[PDB]
């Protein structure tokens, strides 16, 4: 339970390890969306009741931005060079840096397309990923278009508002907005936000492609892990999950689109979220002897 | 079909309430938008004026078969209409009708500037004859009509050089027509037109054709054309327009 | 014509062919026989030149109205040039722009037609039809294209026949030869010549038939257009209710289409143009193009579950599967990941845990007992699951294994604990193998025992806990047989009730030494016919394996419960295992109780207890042979969540009846040859698309790309949005209708001139022709589709009197009445103020008055006019067809001589036919008709 900062290869990335039990058994990496942290972003859920099971049963790291959490440093001149490709290959040195066999990553957002990245270059490293609110796939010119054209004076708050939570839930505030839209305007600099969208707004796409049966073994690069895509039913995002579940193996991938859910699932709904990852982990022959959720209680 | 033959199990009459409000609504809206945009036009001189820019010719009275003058120099009731429509038509011509007119300057535009705008005369005494000071009938009954060509007003057109009037004959030109006043010279004293608002009382220039039918050759068809000679601003020529300063009639007066 | 290799010895094949019958012709061979003969699976039919799909849209429908209209206004302008000199251009102006407005309907249709099309032909190729071949020593699985004549090819049950086969080995395999010989009942398949037609002899298996029972290898001697096959050569409710509307409409359209030709031959018009006004006003109000909207709408729903792994074979299957009311689903695979791990074992009177991570044993048991060894030799001998050779350094769990998931756990827990299962198998040779059958629901197999105390013959047996009991006399304690007693027996029944209580799948393992004196080294062991004791064996334990649920599919049965659609697990595992998992899974939600779980939350008797308090159960397969039809309803009427246990695959059928006998429609998953005739009864027959059988995939309505019981709710949800999407494209079709015959009616009633003419009559149909595509194109999704009552597709209207009174007289009135406003603008910034028009109808339009005066006192020819009338003629169709748009931009915003456009203080434009619309959709929003066409404000 201490945090800890990496080597300054490509720049330096603050990650916080809950523990280090492992030996052989792999731990669980996480990557925060853009303008959030991890303890906005995945302490709101490791710590749910239902979640304990897990978490006491493997290694919690938390790799946040390559901004920062506490304070704010910032850059004077910014010169955000690590984008996504240079983001997700800077994994690796944290690995070796903390004596990490593998990793089961879970990302939201950027960090889903993160840590998607990461697999792609390396397919030894990553057991299983968690990808929530997955976007492999560029703004193109046909949102680009409406994304600055109707939105030149729009504060980054409600363009990060936009980008998680759906049309009618940030017209109608439920107090989560008004919490998250806190938790955004506090804690994290704005300044750092701002560069960790730009960077963000690139995006190249992802090469993914489903394997056809029998004919394009010659070209495919579709990951090699147990992926588990997370979206909420009436989230803006839907429709880049649904694009990633396809072009994605349809023998080890997994697309959950909660019902009652929206934004992030993981706040919205933590105790289905939980059931989820625990029956995905509970397949690869990971927490054997754990409960079957659901079962009467018991 | 049914019992009662219809359809109105207890419909049709909430369902006729609810189109009554609905379309007092959509009616509401727009007349409200219709008079919200009117309330932006002005109410004496159109916005946009490039659609009628020269003026086209017309006469008068209006035939109830195309142009075309028909009557019999017997028969009163032949050319009843004729005589009705020029006799009313020329009442606010006469002489106690423009008493409260102004008597302008000939030969140049009348050319006012400011919130009064008086009207110039127009002495019906220039139609010489083809008025009804002389003869209560305009020539019908001794065998020679009369007929009035009018230019169409337009607001501000003020016409270059000298209007005139050219009316010839077709009709290998034996019934010689006459036109008044003078050779159709039409006055620059007129123009330019002020609007229906401003120019009150705003009596625009005649010329008065009279198509002389002699015994040899009545019950022929004389067929007229005039046109807007002697001002370069006023068209005469166009293809699809046949009145854009013109003006083509035939006359046939039966025996 | 025979020619075949049916008489022909195996010693030919091999030199007739070139490859020897062990191992098949290597890769290089076969891609050369390949390059000079095509694919396999050629049979090309012919196609339309495309062209002729071009001429038909052209010259087709109602665009025969508008080719008539052309050629009388090319006959007019014709005798017109000839009798006058000089004519007016207007009626060869006409006519070419009704053939510009026919050649671009035609195009629309075209590129309309030829991209739903595409899209339906891209999911043929989502699924290629493979084929297990022999080559270079090892079984490589291909497409069948790939396939040639010559090389080896290894069929099984559920499994298309690549080519014409020479079967040179054959255990069982009985081929379905019902596309040829017409009879459907299972013809045997041997290695030898038996009879001298092609057609009727036993060692020759056809091309495009399957092997429904048993294995079989044959040799490719036959490739499409030369096989047997290739040398030989209904309406959905959405589409007849579509049809009747169409047709309703078209006789509306036909009848307005003649009262005003009438009306306007009243008016003085020339019959040119009478008859124009005609054939454009009926074309304008036929609804065009909606056959097509709907194709396309269901293309698109049936391409967006297709990324969703719901992979539809029609489109009658993607209506039907938005009325699903009831899922019968099968536990293994599809409710569950089918990825299993040994986690318990039981062979003495003791539950023994078993583990990963190969040091330390894994918890604390190791090769003590006797008793563990049989058990562990059992489990190895039995299993027909093998490593693939690779991978070696990997760990023996993170492996890759082909076989079953059971098998495969089996495997490697016994590689982890023991190690060298394959030498475990050299060292007993299996002498004849019973394959695992869900019939049967054992295997079966006879080894060689190397012992010293073996009596040369060694019974291997594993299958269902109760089903292996029934034929135990003894079981083994400590390597000690002792007697099968009361005292073992329900020990053995509360090991079960705990292992099965948590969710895990157990199997019983026994064996048998067969005797010497009964079974020599040289006795016959014949798979038919079975010879051995099969009864009174000696039972040796038990293992359990878990397998998880699948991650998504507790979330998939709450969205299931949501809605109306009643899930039922129909299983073949015990009822322990099968209602442990349907808890697990939210099938039997908590609250609900089964008849035994109310006999002992109270203790009374099973007979004691009321039926209707409990509204959950789970029926045994066999006490569901002996019920009566009358009996089955009596279970699917009362309970609301059915658990079918130990259920064989042909009581599906069954089942499926006894549930559309309650009016449901029914979506069932197979994945064998056995689920066929279920496959095919149930309203949606769904297949698994990883480890289903060709069989059960021909007989499926579905494909499930994932095997995975959320894929199936999500592609119900994704159906159910197609009756929202499809009304949206009606009343978007209808609601141009009204701006067009308004300009007509007022024009009579109001006497004032013309506000649109049959010119732009056809250019607002024209413009506005596309937008219920687009509109379907960009539909994002709904919100509470999922929290909806399944439609009733028998008793439930796509088209309604609300819909209709929408389109025709909400919609449709806002967009004249912005038309109109944008000509009374026109107008009246040309002179001409409103109150002037009316009554002006008559003194405009005619030729001979050329002196008509405005509101300021001008006067005007007839062409002044005119032109005037042309441009606000313009003015309107632009306006309905630019606010059209904007509308349906706006629309998928807000919820989930040209004048128009113009910025000079033109809020004459589209602006105001846009304004009266967000004004009226706020007034409609207030007023709040709960019975919900709120929306299509
Ligand atoms: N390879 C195998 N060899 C022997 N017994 C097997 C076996 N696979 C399964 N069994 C046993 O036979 C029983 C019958 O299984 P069956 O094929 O009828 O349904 P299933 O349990 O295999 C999958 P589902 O529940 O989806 O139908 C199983 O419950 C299991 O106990
Ligand atoms: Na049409
Ligand atoms: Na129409």
């Amino acid at each position: 339970c201490q945090e800890h900062d990496i080597e300054t290869t490509h720049g330096v990335v603050h990650v916080t390890i809950r523990g280090l039990p492992k030996g052989n058994r792999p731990v669980i990496l996480t990557y925060h969306d853009i303008g959030l942290n991890h303890k906005s972003c995945f302490n709101a859920f490791f710590n749910f009741e239902d979640m304990q099971e897990i978490t006491q049963h493997f290694a919690v790291c938390h790799v946040d931005a390559p901004g920062q959490q506490e304070g704010a440093p910032s850059f004077p001149t910014g010169y955000q060079y690590p984008t996504m490709d240079e983001l997700a290959e800077m994994l690796p040195p944290v690995l070796t840096h903390l004596s990490l066999k593998s990793i089961i990553g879970i990302g939201v957002g950027a960090g889903a397309y993160i840590l998607s990245r990461f697999a792609l270059n390396h397919p030894e490293l990553v057991e299983g990923l968690v990808l929530i609110n997955v976007d492999p796939c560029a703004k193109g010119w046909i949102d680009w278009a409406a994304s600055k054209l109707s939105g030149l004076t729009t504060n980054v708050v409600d363009i990060i508002l936009a980008h998680h939570f759906g049309q009618e839930e940030l017209q109608a505030n439920l107090d989560l907005i008004q919490t998250y839209r806190m938790h955004i305007a506090q804690d994290i600099n704005q300044d750092n936000l701002q560069l960790f969208l730009n960077s963000y707004n690139g995006r190249r796409d992802l090469e993914i492609e489903r394997p056809i049966l029998g004919q394009n073994d010659n070209k495919s690069k579709t990951l090699k892990c147990s992926t588990l895509l997370v979206v909420g039913d009436n989230s803006p995002a839907v429709e880049a999950v649904v694009e990633c579940n396809s072009r994605l193996n349809p023998i080890n991938t997994t697309l959950l689109k909660m019902a009652d859910c929206g934004g992030l699932p993981q706040v919205v709904q933590p105790g289905k979220l939980t059931e989820a990852f625990k029956y995905f982990l509970q397949g690869m022959g990971y927490i054997p002897s754990a409960s079957m959720t659901r079962l009467a209680r018991s | 079909t049914g019992e009662f033959l219809g359809r109105t199990a207890k419909s049709w009459g909430l369902i006729l309430l609810f189109y009554l409000v609905f379309y007092g609504f959509l009616a509401a809206l727009f007349s409200f938008t219709m008079w919200v945009m009117l309330q932006t036009l002005n109410d004496e001189v159109p916005k946009y004026r490039d659609q009628i820019p020269s003026p086209g010719l017309m006469v008068f009275p209006k035939p109830v078969t195309a142009l075309e003058y028909t009557f019999s120099r017997s028969d009163p009731t032949s050319y009843a209409g004729y005589i009705e429509d020029l006799k009313k038509f020329l009442k606010p011509y006469t002489l106690e009708e423009q008493k409260n007119l102004t008597v302008c300057p000939d030969g140049a535009l009348f050319e006012q500037k400011g919130p009064v705008y008086v009207a110039c005369q127009f002495p019906i005494s220039l139609l010489q004859a083809c008025s009804g000071m002389n003869d209560p009938d305009f020539g019908y009954s001794q065998g020679n009509p009369c007929i009035l060509v009018k230019m169409n007003r337009i607001i501000g057109l003020k016409p270059e050089g000298v209007p005139r009037i050219d009316c010839v004959s077709k009709n290998e030109d034996i019934p010689n027509v006459a036109v008044y006043p003078h050779n159709g010279m039409i006055d620059l004293k007129y123009f330019p037109y002020y609007g229906k608002k401003l120019h009150v009382g705003y009596l625009q220039p005649l010329v008065a054709v009279q198509v002389s039918f002699a015994p040899n050759n009545t019950g022929k068809e004389v067929t007229v054309e005039c046109k807007i000679d002697g001002s370069a601003n006023l068209k005469s020529q166009d293809d699809r327009d046949k009145f854009l300063g013109r003006v083509m009639f035939k006359i046939t007066a039966r025996a | 014509v025979s020619m075949d290799d049916h008489k022909l010895s195996l010693d030919e094949l091999h030199r007739k062919y070139g490859t020897d019958l062990s191992r098949g012709l290597t890769s290089a061979r076969a891609a050369e026989i390949l390059a000079r003969d095509g694919p396999n699976a050629l049979t090309p039919p012919p196609t339309t030149p495309e062209w002729i799909k071009f001429c038909r849209q052209l010259f087709g429908g109602f665009s025969m109205l508008l080719w008539i209209g052309a050629i009388l206004c090319f006959l007019a302008y014709s005798i017109q040039a000839a009798t006058e000199e000089e004519p007016q251009n207007d009626n060869l102006y006409l006519g070419v722009v009704l053939s510009a407005v026919v050649i671009i309907t035609g195009c629309f249709s075209y590129y309309q037609e030829a991209k739903s099309s595409k899209i339906m032909e891209s999911f043929k190729n989502m699924v290629p039809q493979q084929a297990l071949v022999i080559r270079n020593g090892e079984k490589m699985s291909i497409n069948a294209e790939e396939v040639v004549v010559g090389d080896l090819v290894e069929v099984k049950g559920g499994d298309r026949i690549p080519a014409d086969l020479r079967i040179i080995s054959a255990n069982g395999c009985k081929v379905d030869n019902s596309s040829l010989t017409g009879e459907s009942e299972p013809q045997t398949r041997s290695p030898d010549f038996t009879n001298e037609n092609p057609l009727e002899t036993r060692n020759i298996a056809f091309f495009s038939t399957n092997c429904v029972e048993g294995t079989a290898r044959g040799i490719v001697v036959y490739t499409g257009d030369r096989t047997v096959m290739g040398r030989i050569a209904g309406q959905t409710p959405i589409a007849a209710e579509i049809e009747h509307f169409i047709h309703i409409i078209t006789g509306v359209a036909v009848f307005l289409g003649v009262s005003f030709f009438i009306l306007s031959l009243i008016l003085e018009y020339t019959w040119l143009e009478a008859v124009i006004f005609l054939i454009g006003i009926i074309v304008a109000n036929v609804p065009e193009g909606l056959l097509a909207t709907v194709t396309v709408c269901l293309t698109l729903t049936a391409k967006r579950m297709a990324r969703k792994n719901c992979l539809v074979k029609n489109l009658e299957a993607v209506e039907t599967l938005g009325s699903t009311s009831t899922i019968c689903s099968d536990k293994t695979g599809t409710l569950t990941q089918n990825r299993m791990t040994v986690a318990h074992m039981w062979f003495d009177n003791q539950i023994h845990e078993a583990d990963t991570t190969e040091n330390q044993s894994g918890v604390s048991f190791d090769k003590t007992s006797a008793t563990w060894l049989a058990l562990s030799r059992i489990a190895g001998l039995c299993n027909r699951a093998v490593f693939q050779a690779n991978q070696e350094n990997l760990p023996i769990l993170k492996r890759a294994v082909a076989g079953d998931a059971s098998e495969s756990a089996l495997l490697k827990c016994i590689e982890l604990c023991c190690g060298s299962v394959k030498e475990m198998r050299e060292r007993y040779a299996k002498i004849v193998e019973i394959p695992f059958n869900s019939t049967n629901k054992y295997q079966l197999s006879i080894h060689k025992n190397p012992n010293t105390s073996e009596p040369q013959h060694l019974l291997v047996m594993k299958g269902a806990p109760e089903r292996i009991l029934d034929r135990c006399s003894s079981i083994l304690l400590h390597g000690k047989e002792q007697p099968l007693d009361e005292e073992l027996k329900d020990a053995f029944q509360n090991a079960y009730l705990e292992l099965g209580g948590l969710g895990e799948r157990v199997l019983g393992f026994c064996h048998l030494f067969l005797p010497d004196e009964q079974f020599p080294e040289g006795f016959q062991f014949d798979t038919d016919d079975v010879n051995f004791p099969i009864d009174n064996l000696c039972f040796v334990g038990l293992i359990s394996m878990i397998d998880p649920p699948r991650a998504a599919v507790p979330d998939a049965v709450g969205k299931c419960r949501s809605a109306g659609i009643k899930v039922i697990m129909v299983t073949g595992d015990h009822p322990i295992t099968a209602k442990a998992i349907a808890k697990g899974v939210g099938i039997i939600s908590e609250g609900n109780e089964t008849v035994e779980d109310i006999a002992a939350r109270l203790n009374i008797p099973v007979s004691q207890v009321n039926p209707r308090d409990a509204k959950a159960c789970v029926v045994h397969g066999s006490d569901l042979k002996d019920m009566t039809s009358e009996q089955l309803d009596d279970i699917l009427k009362y309970h609301t969540e059915i658990v079918f246990a130990r259920t064989s695959p042909q009581q599906k059928l069954i089942i499926v009846e006894g549930c559309q006998r309650q009016g449901a429609i029914v979506a069932v998953t197979g994945d064998g040859v056995n689920d066929s005739p279920a496959l095919k009864k149930a309203d949606i027959g769904v297949a698994m698309g990883i480890a289903g059988s060709d069989v059960s995939k021909q007989a499926a309505d579905m494909i499930l790309l994932d095997d995975n019981f959320a894929s199936i709710v999500t592609g119900v949800e994704e159906g159910r949005l197609i009756f929202d999407n499809l009304k949206k494209s009606i009343a978007y079709t209808l609601t141009s209708n009204i701006p067009e015959i308004t300009p007509f009616l007022i024009f009579i009633i109001a006497n004032i001139p013309l506000p649109l003419g049959t010119v732009t009559i056809l250019c607002i149909d024209l413009g506005t022709d596309m937008v219920p595509a687009i509109s379907l194109a960009y539909e994002q999704a709904e919100s509470d589709i999922m929290k909806r009552q399944p439609r009733n597709p028998k008793t439930d209207k796509l088209v309604n009197e609300r819909l209709i009174s929408m389109a025709y007289g909400q919609i449709g009135m806002i967009q004249a009445l912005g038309g109109f406003f944008t000509y009374f603008v026109i107008l009246a910034e040309n002179g001409f103020l409103p109150i002037h028009l009316l009554g002006l109808r008559v003194d405009w339009d005619d030729r001979w008055i050329n002196d008509v005066e405005d509101s300021y006192g001008q006067q005007w020819t007839y062409e002044q006019r005119k032109i005037v009338e042309f441009t606000c003629h313009t003015a309107f169709f632009v306006s309905i067809v630019v606010v059209q748009w904007a509308d349906l931009v706006i629309c998928k915003t807000r919820r989930n001589r040209m004048y128009p456009l113009k910025p000079t203080w033109w809020f004459c434009a589209f602006p105001y036919s846009l304004l009266i619309f967000v004004y009226d959709k706020v007034r409609k929003l207030i007023i709040r008709r709960r019975p919900e066409k709120e929306t299509y404000y």
